[PDB]
């Protein structure tokens, strides 16, 4: 059994290591979205000055 | 055994006691709608 | 502050404007001034009152329990000026009285309808000795939701609502039979509830003369953490005499403790 | 500006006709006695010079009693009346989507004019035995209480009864943000076009409406339709049949739509205030007679049509409150007694603690199981039963009167279950999940796991499903029924769920 | 067809006298400056051209370790 | 741009030891959380017409 | 079947006299016909309601509750019509609404006046789960005597209403202790009431979409054999849900045997 668990270690290091690829993905998407909603806020800015 | 009958005393009188208060309230309660029927139906043989 | 006073001695129709005067005063003070205005109208039902027998007088048919068909529609106008709007901002704190202690009656039905924070300053409680006696179940707030009000702040006020609604269907058991019914469980909650219910009032300033403590300001995150605490248990030893008119959740530790050194 | 030039000059004719009228007497509060208008025909718009409409009704000998449409320093004693020649009518399109409508047709929301198409009488006549057919689709709300217990059929009316400050009109937003997946889907059957016809409230409720409907981005099925407190009596009368006479139009097109009247009580007293000021006898509660025929008419608008006719559907949602959770008042009576579907709140489960606080054993809806998936309808019976054989058992075992093991069998998955139905505000979930909730509740794996650990179970078991078993649910939801290869899967998903639960 | 011409005319009358809107008076700038000044609040103080992107943040995930397995 | 590896989380349970179990914990429900966070975001908005 | 349907927003003047036209209809078939007919009228509330609107706007001051005052002539006109004579025989099943359950109401007092054979359907009993949620302790019955149906269905109908009866002050005294202290035959008669209560509900035909049951015909020899063979205490050891949605004792039996093996 100790040898079963053995075998399994290449598991936990997995979760970390695609703990952080999601984490720094999810953080490059939010840097898309943030800067979206910025230029988003200029331009309708300008058009309810215009209106 | 005597622990129970002093318990039941007091459960009888704690129940008196609301059931005096309910009463007093489900008169007031009975007067107001008599009072409410009747002043809509005076009002109504009133608008007539 | 500005002033305006339509007192109890006037005449109806003077009762019938007055909040229309105090308000389009607070209503310039909003629209062509810019600030950010407190109003405290005292009385509506009074205003209400007022209408109700100038319509007696005015020959209208009179609606439900004796007030005029225009409650709706007059409390309505009076109302909907009372707003916060893009030019400024009102906030408008408002004493409307109950007939009878009726919330049914129909003008505070339609004054419930007509609100964004409502307290229901109850007799009862004061009659248990709790001063304001705030009937905090049917007191509620547009303004309390999680992503408003943060979960800490939520979760904390809707457990004291738990207990205390667990504590009116458990009252109700123990004025009939007694607190000797109850299980741990329902004890426990009993004596939280308690607990909570004497932590909630507290002295204040303006009522000093009335009874014996100085005004307590008590900040936002020691309630948060005072009845958390409570909620949460960890004062299953203190009296609930310890608890009344008490403020901050460390006087209640420390009334506690001169409690039982007054004892000692 | 010269485009505004050209359109005001250009658009209003000034065809100058010989025209009906007729001078004013009393113009008391909102009400004008007329004298003259000997053509006039009943319940007819009709127009004050100043600019401003008013509907005629109490055709009497002396004079009309025509009702105001707004405010009333505009109108003196002695101006003329124009009639202007037809009932009162309400603008409707599809292009009045997403857009906040006043009373009549008078898109007060800042938001340009209404580019309406159909106009449409707003007193009709309802349809008869034959152009309706039967409640077949299941009207989902994304409360798992009334899915699972009063489910709404698209094709009928159900009621949301309660006292006040319940959860009343958040119900009826979990209803409008449930329908959004629906409408960006694909099927026609199951797109929303929905109005919310909010009666007698404050603007600020209206506007944080549309601010919360705006951010959930409801903007497509909904139309807002404002009658507010500063509004007139009329406006606050007529606007539901306004909202009534769009999901008509919707209806008869083909296309299913509903409508929540928000505070039809407020509907119902402005009409009081109507009849009092036109000087017709009061009934009930200063109420006039005919107030179960005002809500009749409107709430019998509504139910499923004819394949023939077709095949748009209507639901009708109204809002009412008592006081004092007094059923036995008129409007609740002659409410209760018009609709079929009706969802009780009572309270002292909302300061309890179950949200959203359907107090149950008094709600009830007649279409019942044909309203329902065939997952949710296979599943969701016996928790009906069950509930029941609960309330009832706890309601004598109050105080401890027989517990042998059946008992506390039926207390624990009665406590269970209550705790199942809890769910937060403004986050209504897909059929599915609700189907894998319930599965996971009511067939075993939560009878003995401690009550107050039900809403993590809740949500880390939503997290694991949405996580990696969207295709099974998309089996689920597109199978229609539950298959025995999808229900020992949801068994062994439960049991897995389980020993990570209690990992 | 006697106003609306006349109507016209002062549409033109109006459209002509360019350079400005007309005979505004101080109260027209004080509105358009309160509603410039609640707009100013609905966004903060940035500027009406060459938008900033962010600020750039770090997400620092500490490493987990153990003694021994 | 990811490169995803999802295990049963049964020998996630069977592979930790006592002196790290409340940070396996915490990693866990973290990634839990972070997973759900990636789950609720579409992957881009479309670009801004002109 | 002929049908007369009056739907419900129409105005009063045609939703008081469509009940009338069912009437119509159904003495023509009852007068010169010759023939045995029935006549199914839902729902005589909204008659009253109708009368009470039309009341309101024709003139008339208001009565007791809000109602009209010619509410008990104005019925008694109409429900006096509907009864068999010596040319015909008509037989009138009535679905008659009461407001947010309330008996003393007057309207639903007058039609209780007008009837032959009564049937509450109160809500309780369906806060219970027992459906329709059917009170025959407050229902009547004209054909109930020991000569019309019989001495054993008149013996064992006032066994089962003694039984229910005696089980609500029983109750009302579990009701703060508990099934402690009752005694051997007062625990013994609450088990085997309670058992009645729940044989009582029985399985519609009509209704096997709200329950999924598919719903029996019951005769009557088999209610009246199955009632006594309960207070005959033959069945004093089966749970109360083997009783519940059953039709003859056949089917308890059945579902007893399903839910022990
Ligand atoms: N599912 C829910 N979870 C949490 N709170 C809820 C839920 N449903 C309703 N509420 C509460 O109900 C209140 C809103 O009640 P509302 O529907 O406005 O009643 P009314 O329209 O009669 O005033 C809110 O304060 C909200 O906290
Ligand atoms: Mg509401």
């Amino acid at each position: 059994s100790q040898q079963a668990l053995v075998q399994k270690r290449h598991y936990l290091f997995d979760v970390q290591r695609n703990n952080i690829a999601m984490a720094l993905e999810v953080t490059y998407r939010e840097r898309l979205h943030r800067v979206y909603r910025e230029v988003k806020n200029r331009l309708d800015y300008h058009i309810s000055v215009q209106n | 055994q005597s622990a129970r009958m002093t318990a039941m005393d007091n459960a009888s009188k704690n129940a008196s006691e609301m059931i005096d208060k309910l009463t007093l309230t489900f008169n007031r309660t009975r007067q107001a709608v008599i009072t409410k029927e009747l002043i809509e139906i005076i009002s109504g043989a009133a608008a007539l | 502050v500005a002033l305006v006073y339509g007192q109890m001695n006037e005449p109806p129709g003077a009762r019938a404007r007055v909040a229309l005067t105090g308000l389009t005063v607070a209503e310039y003070f909003r629209d062509q001034e810019g600030q950010d205005v407190l109003l405290f109208i005292d009385n509506i039902f009074r205003f209400t009152q007022a209408g109700s027998e100038v319509s007696a007088l005015l020959g209208r048919i009179p609606s439900a329990v004796g007030y005029q068909p225009t409650l709706a529609t007059d409390m309505g106008t009076m109302q909907e000026r009372i707003t916060t709007t893009k030019k400024g901002s009102i906030t408008s704190v408002q004493a409307i009285y109950v007939p009878a202690d009726d919330l049914t009656d129909p003008a505070p039905a339609t004054t419930f309808a007509h609100l964004d924070a409502t307290t229901v300053l109850s007799r009862a409680i004061a009659e248990l000795g709790i001063y304001p006696a705030v009937d905090p179940l049917d007191s509620t707030s547009r303004i309390m939701d999680p992503n408003i009000v943060g979960s800490e702040h939520y979760d904390v006020a809707r457990g004291v609502q738990k207990i205390l609604q667990d504590y009116k269907s458990l009252q109700d058991i123990i004025a009939i039979l007694g607190m000797d019914e109850l299980s741990e469980e329902d004890k426990l909650t009993v004596s939280r509830a308690r607990k909570i219910q004497r932590f909630l009032s507290q002295p204040f300033q303006v009522a000093e003369v009335f009874t014996g403590h100085l005004g307590k300001l008590v900040p936002l995150k020691e309630t948060i953490k005072g009845f958390q605490q409570i909620l949460a248990g960890e004062f299953d030893h203190l009296p609930e005499q310890a608890f009344y008119m008490v403020g901050p959740i460390e006087e209640a530790v420390a009334k506690a403790d001169k409690l039982a050194e007054e004892h000692s | 500006v010269s485009s505004i030039l050209e359109e005001r000059i250009l658009g209003a004719d000034t065809s100058v006709d010989l025209e009906e009228t007729g001078r004013v007497l009393s113009i008391g509060d909102g009400i004008a006695r007329v004298h003259g208008l000997r053509n006039v025909q009943a319940e007819e718009m009709v127009e004050f010079s100043s600019g401003l409409k008013g509907m005629s009704l109490n055709l009497e000998p002396d004079n009309v009693g025509v009702v105001v449409f707004g405010n009333d320093k505009l109108i003196k004693e002695g101006d003329i009346v124009k009639r202007t020649g037809a009932i009162v009518d309400v603008p409707v399109g599809e292009e009045l989507l997403g857009r906040v409508v006043d009373a009549l047709g008078n898109a007060i929301d800042g938001k340009g004019p209404i580019g309406s198409k159909a106009r449409r009488r707003v007193g009709l006549k309802a349809p008869g035995i034959i152009p309706r057919i039967s409640v077949r689709e299941p009207m989902q709300t994304g409360i798992k209480a009334v899915d699972s217990l009063v489910p709404i059929g698209r094709g009928q009316r159900e009621l949301i009864i309660g006292d006040r400050q319940t959860g009343k009109t958040s119900i009826a937003i979990d209803t409008i943000i449930n329908q959004k997946r629906f409408n960006d889907g694909t099927d026609e059957k199951k797109k929303l076009y929905c109005i919310y016809v909010a009666i007698g409230q404050k603007r600020s409720t209206v506007a944080q409406l549309v601010k919360r409907l705006t951010d959930a981005d409801a903007m497509k099925y909904t139309i807002v339709v404002s009658a507010t407190a500063s509004d007139a009596a009329p406006l606050q009368y007529l606007a539901p049949y306004s909202g009534c006479s769009m999901g008509e139009y919707f209806r008869d097109n083909g296309k299913h739509a509903l409508i929540i009247y928000d505070d039809l009580s407020k509907q119902a007293v402005a009409y009081r205030q109507m009849s009092l000021l036109l000087r017709r006898p009061p009934g009930r509660e200063a109420y006039p007679g005919d107030v179960f025929y005002l809500h009749s008419r409107l709430l019998e608008r509504a139910a499923k049509m004819n394949d023939a006719f077709g095949g748009g559907s209507l639901t009708a949602l109204p809002v009412i409150e008592t006081q004092a959770g007094d059923v036995s008042a008129y409007i609740p009576t002659n409410v209760i007694s018009i609709t079929d579907g009706q969802i009780f709140l009572e309270t002292e489960l909302f300061y309890k603690g179950i949200r959203p606080a359907i107090n149950v054993g008094l709600s009830v809806s007649r279409v019942g199981s044909a309203a329902q998936t065939r997952a949710m309808k296979q599943v969701a019976g016996t928790m009906k039963l069950e509930l029941a054989q609960y309330r009832e058992v706890a309601a004598f075992a109050q105080f401890g009167s027989d517990l042998d093991a059946a008992t506390q069998q039926l207390l624990s998955r009665g406590v269970r279950l209550t705790e199942l139905l809890k769910q937060g505000q403004y986050s209504p979930m897909a059929i599915e999940e609700q189907v894998a909730v319930i599965y996971a509740g009511v067939r075993g794996y939560l009878d003995k796991l401690e009550p107050s650990k039900i809403t993590k179970f809740e949500n880390a078991f939503l997290s694991h499903v949405i996580s990696q078993h969207q295709t099974l649910l998309g089996k689920i939801r597109t199978d229609g029924k539950i298959s025995e290869e999808a229900d020992a899967k949801l068994k062994e998903i439960v049991t897995n769920f389980l020993a990570g639960f209690e990992a | 067809q006697k106003l609306f011409v006349d109507k016209i005319r002062e549409y033109r009358t109006k459209r002509q006298t360019s350079g400005g809107p007309v005979d505004a008076g101080p109260e027209y700038q004080q509105d358009l400056d309160r509603e410039l000044f609640k707009l100013k609040q609905m966004y903060g103080k940035a500027d009406m051209n060459t938008f900033p992107n962010f600020t750039f943040e770090d997400p620092k995930f500490e490493v987990v370790e153990k003694p021994q397995s | 741009k990811l490169a995803l590896k999802t295990i049963d989380w049964v020998a996630f349970g069977e592979i930790i030891p006592r002196n790290q179990k409340a940070v396996a914990n915490s990693l866990k429900s973290w990634n839990e959380t972070l997973t759900s966070r990636l789950a609720t975001l579409p992957e881009k908005p479309p670009a801004i017409d002109w």
